[PDB]
């Protein structure tokens, strides 16, 4: 009847290429990646000028940086949890389609 | 650093004055340094190694300057912070 769905210029696999850059500009350069040259930095140190900026000393985290990572993988797996029992996470996509 | 705006017909027109770094040079770094059995952190810069001595510098500029009680803090052992370093800090009082 003329309903034609065009399909969009990125691909997934650039959208997926794209996110991949922009996550390891993020874990390789902090956040010079986005105002110039991306500077190689160590995570740990990434994390301590977090800390320095949120208004925390870094000692903190290099005293605590194994709890820290601990609790980061246990979010990650709740949230990898909550992603595959919970149905209506992507609620918002799937009212616009 | 700042912008200037710019009449048009119909809109305005921004002058972003940004900073963009450039020349960047590879170096060795450290989390903390261990020399009276205690452990230093910087403070507002970054512990920088040239290949064979330890400075403190700036993060968006490199501006090496001797490691000295005033650019760091005392703060903890040493044998928690993994992979920290052992390098002397410059007492300003001593000679004094």
């Amino acid at each position: 009847n003329g309903l034609t769905v065009l399909p969009p210029l990125l691909t997934d696999e650039m959208i997926a290429q794209y996110t991949s850059a922009l996550l390891a500009g993020t874990i390789t350069s902090g956040w010079t990646f986005g105002a110039g040259p991306a500077l190689q930095i160590p995570f740990p140190m990434q994390m301590a000028y977090r800390f320095n900026g949120i208004g925390v000393t870094q000692n903190v985290l290099y005293e605590n940086q194994k709890l820290i990572a601990n609790q980061f993988n246990s979010a990650i797996g709740k949230i990898q949890d909550s992603l595959s029992s919970t149905p209506s996470a992507l609620g918002k996509l799937q009212d616009v389609v | 650093l700042m912008s200037f705006p710019q009449s048009a017909p119909h809109g305005v027109v921004f002058l972003h004055v940004t900073y963009v770094p450039a020349q960047e040079k590879n170096f060795t770094t450290a989390p903390a340094i261990c020399h009276d059995g205690k452990a230093h952190f910087p403070r507002e810069g970054v512990f920088v190694s040239n290949g064979t001595h330890w400075f403190v510098t700036q993060r968006n500029f490199y501006e090496p300057q001797i490691i000295t009680t005033d650019n760091t803090f005392v703060s903890g052992n040493c044998d928690v912070v993994i992979g920290i370093v052992n390098n002397t800090v410059y007492d300003p009082l001593q000679p004094e």
